[PDB]
C-alpha cells in the first residue's frame, strides 16, 4: 500500500541550507491527499512544517515560512524540503507524511544534526570503586566516554557476555562533544578476581579501544 | 494558532486499568481532531481521527469523542503494547498543530535507588581532565533529585545529567549525574558528595569520598 | 477525496 521513506544529509554546518527528500511508493501524489513534512524535536514535541497538495499548493508553518520551501518531482514521485540558515535549534527528526484524514501514513522519518563540531574519538575511562562504597553482594563499576562526535557510541561489556545489570546512558552535550557513560553492577564475587571489560565502538572515528576496570590503588 | 493543551502529562497505570485522556483546544476545531501513538524509536501512527473515527487496524479498547473543544482517548483496557506516548493534532485551521504528548508510564511497586560515586580514573587526572560521576540506579518512581557538594558546599557548574527511559524488565528508571572540573579545581577540595533525595526515604541517600583517601 | 478543512 502507500509508502513514505525519508532520507537526506545526517549533519550540517549551521547557516547552509539543505534539501531533505521524501520518495513515495504505493501512491501517487498527484492522485489525492496533501503532502506533508513534520519534525519532532528532543522531548517528543511534534511541530508541522509545510505540505504540497496534490494539485500543487502549498502551505507553510508561518514561523518557518522564511526559511523553508516545499518543492516535487512528480516524475520521480518524490516530494523535497529546503531549509535555510539552519540553526542548533533545528537539529531533529524529520518526517514526511501524507494528510487527509488527520496524518494517515509517516514514514520511518530521517534524523539532523546542526552541529560544527568535526569527528574527533572519545575518550574512555575506566570507572573502579573509590575503594570503599560497594555495599556488600553486589559491586558496581563504570565506563565514561568523553568528546566524541558525532553519535553513537557502541558499548559493551566483555565483549557480550556480560547484559544483566548493564545501564547505558543516553549521550548528552559537553560543549559541542558528546559524554556518555554506561555502568554494570555484578556480584562481589567476580571482580578484583575475575577480568571485567568494557568494549566502546565509534564507527564514525573508525575507533575501536577496549578498556579494562582494573582495582584503584 | 490554536493551542491544543494535554493534560495527563505522564500518567501511570496497571495493565487492564481504564485510561482517560484529554486533550483541549483554544478555539472550535468542530471534530478534527486525530490521535497518534507512538511506541519508543518508532514514528507516530493514526489511532483516531474525525474525533471518533477508529482508523483501520486500531483494536476496539481504543474510543475517542468530544466536540470542538474538550476531547478524550479512552481505552477500555489497558495492554502492555498501550505503553507508549499519544498525540493529538487539530486540522481545521491552516498551521496544523500538536499538544506536548502524553506518556503512559506503568506502575510498579516503589523502589530506592542504588547510589555509586567514583573518584576521576588516574588515566583522566594525567590528562588534565577530573570528573566525578555518580550513578543512581534502578528506582522508582521517576521523580528524584540529585544534588552534589564539595567540601559541604553545593555546586551547580559542570553537573551534566542523564536519565533512562523506564526499564522494560523491572520498570525502573536510571539516572547518572556527572561533574567536570579541571585537575587544578579537583586538586584544592577534599570531600566529594553525591547527593539524593527520593521519596522512598525520609533522609537524602548520599555516596561520598575523601580524596586523601587512596 | 475529502481533505480536512486545514488541507487544500
Amino acid at each position: 500500500q502507500v509508502k513514505l521513506q525519508q532520507s537526506g544529509p545526517g549533519l550540517v554546518k549551521p547557516s547552509q541550507s539543505l534539501s531533505l527528500t521524501c520518495t513515495v511508493t504505493g501512491y501517487s501524489i498527484t492522485s489525492d491527499y496533501a503532502w506533508n513534512w513534520i519534525r519532532q524535536f528532543p522531548g517528543n514535541k511534534l511541530e508541522w512544517m509545510a505540505y504540497i497538495s496534490y494539485s500543487g499548493s502549498t502551505t507553510y508553518n508561518p514561523s518557518l515560512k522564511s526559511r523553508i520551501s516545499i518543492t516535487r518531482d512528480t516524475s520521480k514521485n518524490q516530494f523535497f524540503l529546503q531549509l535555510n540558515s539552519v540553526t542548533t535549534e533545528d537539529t531533529a527528526i524529520y518526517y514526511c507524511a501524507r494528510g487527509g484524514t488527520g496524518f494517515d501514513y509517516w514514514g520511518a522519518g530521517t534524523t539532523l544534526t546542526v552541529s560544527a563540531a568535526a569527528t574527533t574519538p572519545p575518550s574512555v575511562y575506566p570507572l573502579a570503586p573509590g575503594s570503599a562504597t560497594a555495599a556488600a553482594s553486589m559491586v558496581t563499576l563504570g565506563c565514561l566516554v568523553k568528546g566524541y562526535f558525532p553519535e553513537p557510541v557502541t558499548v559493551t561489556w566483555n565483549s557480550g557476555a556480560l547484559s544483566s545489570g548493564v545501564h547505558t546512558f543516553p549521550a548528552v552535550l559537553q560543549s559541542d562533544l558528546y559524554t556518555l557513560s554506561s555502568s554494570v553492577t555484578v556480584p562481589s564475587s567476580p571482580w578484583p578476581s575475575e577480568t571485567v571489560t568494557c568494549n566502546v565502538a565509534h564507527p564514525a572515528s573508525s575507533t575501536k579501544v577496549d578498556k579494562k576496570i582494573v582495582p584503584r590503588d | 494558532d490554536i493551542v491544543l493543551t494535554q493534560s495527563p502529562k505522564s500518567m501511570s497505570m496497571s495493565v487492564g486499568e481504564k485510561v482517560t485522556l484529554s486533550c483541549k483546544a483554544s478555539e472550535n476545531v468542530d471534530t478534527y481532531v486525530s490521535w497518534y501513538q507512538q511506541r519508543p524509536e518508532q514514528p507516530p501512527a493514526l489511532l483516531i481521527y474525525g474525533a471518533s473515527n477508529r482508523y483501520t487496524g486500531v483494536p476496539d479498547r481504543f474510543t475517542g469523542s468530544g466536540s470542538a473543544t474538550d476531547f478524550t482517548l479512552t481505552i477500555s483496557s489497558v495492554q502492555a503494547e498501550d505503553l507508549a506516548d499519544y498525540h493529538c493534532g487539530q486540522s481545521y485551521s491552516y498551521p496544523l498543530t500538536f499538544g506536548g504528548g502524553t506518556k503512559l508510564e506503568l506502575k510498579r511497586a516503589d523502589a530506592a535507588p542504588t547510589v555509586s560515586i567514583f573518584p576521576p580514573s588516574s588515566e583522566q587526572l594525567t590528562s588534565g581532565g577530573a570528573s566525578v560521576v555518580c550513578f543512581l540506579n534502578n528506582f522508582y518512581p521517576k521523580d528524584i533529585n540529585v544534588k552534589w557538594k564539595i567540601d559541604g558546599s553545593e555546586r551547580q557548574n559542570g553537573v551534566a545529567n542523564s536519565w533512562t527511559a523506564q526499564d522494560s524488565k523491572d520498570s525502573t528508571y536510571s539516572m547518572s549525574s556527572t561533574l567536570t572540573l579541571t585537575k587544578d579545581e579537583y586538586e584544592r577540595h577534599n570531600s566529594y558528595t553525591c547527593e539524593a533525595t527520593h521519596k522512598t526515604s525520609t533522609s537524602p541517600v548520599v555516596k561520598s569520598f575523601n580524596r586523601n583517601e587512596c | 477525496h475529502q481533505l480536512d478543512p486545514a488541507f487544500g
